[PDB]
């Protein structure tokens, strides 16, 4: 079903009294889970809503641009640096951040003015997010539309709402599986692919626990 | 001492006349009055604190007793191949895995995968069955249950039930202090809490935390 | 519709057009003109009202209370402390004998067996014990924030952030109430850009490792040289 008192829940059948009385099941991913009780707010919940979407549609492409890269580096690319967490570090390079290794393409040199060019962007899209703009007036703070549908996917209500629990559910993936990019990249310093490589080399020895014993204090 | 109500004992003692928020009503054992940052003003996000402080304080007090134990027992004469409590994990890669009580013979566990899988499967089975019940219990309190969770019977009488809930949540918030102690003093000296306190007392005013307070300092 | 001299900011006791941009609905806002609509329990009654709770952890009003009291209070700390954590070394490299006037090596001049000399002068307080200045601390910090959360011995009903009787307000500029409505903005601006700083000293410490001063200094010398962008590759993953 995915909404109303019927849907699906975190905890599947052991869910029926572990869900809060105002978790109606109105908004997309609604599976129960609020333990901490901190959406209990109407408006903090509206508000926590747009920041998991917003947090889900740039964990999606962060996630995709992490993997994209590595795939393409064995595929045959060079990549300079395709590890994700030392993408950045391509400016202090000799020729500079090439995009896919070709020195025709960005060719970028100065880090200081790439942010720059970048926070000015950012915030106009941001402020333009939250109050609007050139594409949108007066439109769903989350679910705008109607410049953010060029292909009109979601005309139909039952579309629109089965695909806003597709896409809550793709970016709650995404999140956990870029948490685990970080945790992941400072426990082991190797990239998500070659983490997988690894693990598919000897899953049994080259797991997680093979890094457990690598803070522990000792004195 | 009261413990509830209007005249109960309070955070500040008697600094608290003023500072006690309108909804911290002498109703709930450990209500001191400790609300500054005002993060339980909702009654239903406070009823989700609520149960959030006595499960971290029920959790904590087992582990305070499980990091104390074995070190205890590791002077007191057993063998603990590792007996420090943020080591004895790393047991299981040794030669003869994580035998309990250094018995050979008693677990001899080896596979920390086998291990965690059963842990995962159990221990969701339990916390499912905690927020929503199942074989011990259909419709109680989701903190304090009863029935298969009174074997004894101490909490029958509700004055006796009150006292034993202030006295569970402070024991508590004792024992989530002191493991929070345990997390950043194992942290900062990497050695265990028994013997931190040893050193503590070979030498109390040259053996104290601030004995190794230069030692998170950048210097370039 | 002015003269010259009215646009140019002349006559004092012309103000209460000029809350207008700090109280009110139509006042300054957190992304200026693009910032649409702010959160209604944002009215714009409290100063620093901005419109800012992208989080909505201000929605209910008590707690909207109780962070308005932690938000000025680490405002005055981190005034304090960051006015603190440059004084001694402006001083040092103005000339005054401090042993370490880093902030985050000053507190481990109390393990010199010279003591803890106030500006590098031994007849100065000349601090060994960092136990019993610890004990000094607590025993005064907690009669004074007991003191501050009910009620003391400098008014009892007074206000919970600006008591303002002849303790806490005793050069009276906070009697005119449009003067008071206006230095509440600047306290909390100031406070919020030095709690902002604080967090730069503290980020700086922990990534470049030496002073604040030093590192405004070697930023200086060559910006585009050295950065923050310098220590990007610091904390790589090994
Ligand atoms: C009945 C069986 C059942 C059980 C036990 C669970 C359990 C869970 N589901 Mg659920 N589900 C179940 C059925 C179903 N789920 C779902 C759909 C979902 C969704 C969409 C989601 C969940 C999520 C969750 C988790 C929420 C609680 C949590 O965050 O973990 C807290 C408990 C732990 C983290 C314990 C960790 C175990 C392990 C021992 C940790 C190891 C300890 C470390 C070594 C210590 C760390 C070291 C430090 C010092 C560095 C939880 C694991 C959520 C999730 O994935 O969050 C993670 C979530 O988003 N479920 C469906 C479809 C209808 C189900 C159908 O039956
Ligand atoms: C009138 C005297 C009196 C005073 C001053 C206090 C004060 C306190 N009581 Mg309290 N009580 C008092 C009487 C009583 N208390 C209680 C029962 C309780 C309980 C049950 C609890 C308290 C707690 C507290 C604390 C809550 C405030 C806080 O969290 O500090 C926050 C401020 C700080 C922590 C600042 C640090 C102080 C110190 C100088 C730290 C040193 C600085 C470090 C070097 C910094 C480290 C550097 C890092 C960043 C690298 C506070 C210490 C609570 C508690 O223990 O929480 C901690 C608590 O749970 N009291 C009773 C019985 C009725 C009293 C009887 O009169
Ligand atoms: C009895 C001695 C007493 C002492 C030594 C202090 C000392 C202090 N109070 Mg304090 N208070 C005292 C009683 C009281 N205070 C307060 C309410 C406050 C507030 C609301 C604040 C202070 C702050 C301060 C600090 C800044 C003083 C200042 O503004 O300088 C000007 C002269 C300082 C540590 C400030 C602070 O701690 O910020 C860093 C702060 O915001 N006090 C009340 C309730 C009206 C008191 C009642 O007796
Ligand atoms: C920052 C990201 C983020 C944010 C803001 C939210 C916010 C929300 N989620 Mg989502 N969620 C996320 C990530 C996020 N989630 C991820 C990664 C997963 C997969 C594990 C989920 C899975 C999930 C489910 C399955 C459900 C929700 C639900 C909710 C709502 C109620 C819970 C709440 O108030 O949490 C507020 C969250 C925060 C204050 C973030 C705190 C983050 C701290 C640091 C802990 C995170 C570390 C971890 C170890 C709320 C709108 C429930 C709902 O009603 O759906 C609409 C629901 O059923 N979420
Ligand atoms: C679905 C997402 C996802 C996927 C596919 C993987 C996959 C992998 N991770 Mg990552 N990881 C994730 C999420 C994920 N992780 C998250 C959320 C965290 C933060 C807790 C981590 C933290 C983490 C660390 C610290 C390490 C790995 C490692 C690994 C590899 C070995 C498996 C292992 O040790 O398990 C560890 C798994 C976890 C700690 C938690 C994930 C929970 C799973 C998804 C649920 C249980 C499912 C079972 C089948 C493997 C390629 C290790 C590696 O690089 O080996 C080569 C390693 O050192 N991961
Ligand atoms: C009641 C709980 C408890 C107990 C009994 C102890 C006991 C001890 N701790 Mg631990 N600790 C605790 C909580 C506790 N700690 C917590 C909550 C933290 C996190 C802030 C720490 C962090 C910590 C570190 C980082 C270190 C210790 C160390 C020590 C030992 C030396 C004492 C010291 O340096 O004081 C430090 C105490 C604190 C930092 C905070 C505890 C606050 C206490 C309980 C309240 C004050 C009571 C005190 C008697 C009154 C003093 C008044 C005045 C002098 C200030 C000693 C065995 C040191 C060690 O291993 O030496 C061998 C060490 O390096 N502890
Ligand atoms: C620029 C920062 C700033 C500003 C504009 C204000 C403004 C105000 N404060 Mg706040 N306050 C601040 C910082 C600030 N405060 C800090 C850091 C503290 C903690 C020490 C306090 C503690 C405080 C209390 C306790 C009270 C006020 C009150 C007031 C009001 C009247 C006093 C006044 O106009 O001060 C104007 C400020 C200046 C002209 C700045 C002077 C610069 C100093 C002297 C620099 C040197 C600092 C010194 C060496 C450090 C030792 C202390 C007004 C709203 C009172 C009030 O509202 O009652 C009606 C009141 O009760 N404030
Ligand atoms: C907080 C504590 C505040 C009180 C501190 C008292 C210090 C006691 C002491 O031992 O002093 C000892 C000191 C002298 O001590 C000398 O200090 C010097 C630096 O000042 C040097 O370090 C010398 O080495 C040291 O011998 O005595 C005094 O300074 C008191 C004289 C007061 C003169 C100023 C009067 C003006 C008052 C009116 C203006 C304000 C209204
Ligand atoms: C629900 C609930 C319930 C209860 O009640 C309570 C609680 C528990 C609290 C809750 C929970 C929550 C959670 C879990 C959360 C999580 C989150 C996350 C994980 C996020 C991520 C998130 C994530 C994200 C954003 C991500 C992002 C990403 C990105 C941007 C990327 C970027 C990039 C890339 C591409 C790579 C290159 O080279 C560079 C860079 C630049 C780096
Ligand atoms: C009240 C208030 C008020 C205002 O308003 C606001 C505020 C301030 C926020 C608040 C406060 C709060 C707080 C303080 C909190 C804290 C917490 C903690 C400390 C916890 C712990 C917590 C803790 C805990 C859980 C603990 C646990 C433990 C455990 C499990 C253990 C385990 C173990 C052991 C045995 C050992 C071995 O070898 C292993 C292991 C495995 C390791
Ligand atoms: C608004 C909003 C909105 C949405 O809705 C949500 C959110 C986002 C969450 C929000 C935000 C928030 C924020 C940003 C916050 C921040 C804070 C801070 C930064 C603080 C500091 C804070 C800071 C502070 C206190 C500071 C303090 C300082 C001090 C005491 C000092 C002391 C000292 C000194 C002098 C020096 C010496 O030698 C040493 C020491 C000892 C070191």
């Amino acid at each position: 079903e995915f909404y109303g008192p019927n849907r699906a829940k975190w905890l599947g059948p052991y869910s029926e009294n572990a869900t809060p009385a105002y978790l109606t099941g109105e908004f997309p991913g609604d599976y129960g889970w609020d333990t901490a009780g901190l959406s209990a707010d109407p408006e903090t919940f509206k508000r926590y809503r747009e920041l998991e979407l917003i947090h889900a549609r740039w964990a999606m492409l962060g996630a995709l641009g992490c993997i994209t890269p590595e795939l393409l580096a064995k595929s045959g690319t060079q990549f300079g640096e395709a590890v994700w967490f030392k993408a950045g570090a391509q400016i202090f390079s000799e020729g500079g951040l090439d995009y896919l290794g070709n020195p025709s393409l960005v060719h970028a040199q100065n880090i200081v003015a790439t942010l720059a060019v970048q926070v000015i962007l950012m915030g106009l899209v941001e402020g333009y997010r939250v109050n609007g703009g050139p594409a949108g007036e007066g439109l769903d703070p989350l679910y705008p539309g109607e410049s953010f549908d060029p292909l009109g996917l979601a005309d139909d209500p039952d579309t629109f709402a089965e695909l806003k629990v597709k896409e809550i559910k793709n970016g709650r993936l995404a999140m956990f599986s870029m948490f685990g990019f970080f945790v992941q990249a400072i426990v082991t310093g190797k990239g998500p692919i070659q983490n997988l490589d690894d693990h598919l080399s000897n899953p049994t020895v080259n797991n997680a626990f093979a890094f457990a014993t690598k803070f522990t204090p000792s004195a | 001492i009261e413990w509830y109500g209007p005249d109960r004992p309070k955070f500040l003692g008697p600094f608290s006349e003023g500072d006690t928020p309108a909804y911290l009503t002498g109703e709930f054992p450990g209500d001191y009055g400790w609300d500054t940052a005002g993060l339980s003003a909702d009654p239903e996000t406070f009823k989700r604190y609520r149960e959030l402080e006595l499960i971290h304080a029920r959790w904590a007090m087992l582990g305070a007793l499980g990091c104390i134990t074995p070190e205890l027992l590791a002077k007191n004469g057993i063998p603990f191949g590792e007996a420090v409590w943020f080591k004895a994990g790393a047991q299981i890669f040794a030669e003869g895995g994580l035998n309990y009580l250094g018995n050979e013979n008693l677990i001899h566990a080896q596979s920390i995968i086998a291990t965690l899988a059963f842990q995962v499967v159990v221990m969701g089975l339990a916390e499912a069955y905690r927020a929503n019940g199942g074989p011990l219990g259909e419709g109680l309190d989701p903190l304090h249950p009863g029935g298969a969770f009174d074997p004894l019977g101490l909490a029958d009488d509700p004055d006796t039930f009150a006292e034993l809930k202030v006295k569970e949540i402070k024991n508590g918030r004792l024992a989530m202090f002191s493991m929070f102690g345990f997390f950043v003093q194992a942290i900062v000296t990497g050695k265990g809490p028994i013997q931190n306190l040893d050193d503590h007392l070979a030498n109390p005013t040259a053996v104290n935390a601030f004995a190794y307070a230069t030692k998170f300092t950048p210097s370039a | 519709k002015k003269t010259i001299r009215e646009k140019a900011g002349w006559w004092s006791n012309g103000g209460n057009e000029k809350l207008s941009a700090f109280y009110g609905p139509d006042r300054g806002l957190w992304l200026g003109p693009l910032s649409g609509t702010t959160p209604a329990y944002l009215t714009g009654e409290f100063p620093g009202d901005y419109g800012w709770d992208s989080a909505g952890l201000s929605a209910d009003p008590e707690t909207f209370k109780r962070y308005r009291e932690l938000e000025l209070i680490h405002a005055r700390w981190a005034m304090l402390g960051a006015l603190g954590c440059i004084t001694p070394e402006l001083l040092a490299k103005n000339g005054t004998p401090i042993v370490e006037p880093v902030w985050f090596k000053a507190g481990a001049q109390i393990f010199a067996e010279g003591g803890l000399d106030y500006l590098g002068n031994p007849g100065l307080v000349h601090a060994q014990s960092i136990l019993a200045t610890l004990a000094v601390q607590v025993i005064l910090m907690g009669a004074i924030e007991g003191y501050r959360v009910n009620g003391g011995p400098a008014g009892e009903g007074l206000d919970k952030l600006h008591p303002g009787g002849q303790f806490f307000d005793p050069l009276g500029l906070a009697e005119d109430p449009d003067a008071f409505a206006e230095l509440k903005v600047k306290e909390i601006k100031n406070g919020r850009l030095a709690m902002f700083s604080m967090f730069g000293f503290f980020v700086q410490a922990i990534v470049t490792g030496k002073g604040p001063l030093a590192n405004l200094d070697e930023h200086l010398a060559s910006p585009f040289t050295s950065n923050a962008f310098t220590y990007a590759q610091k904390f790589t993953p090994q």
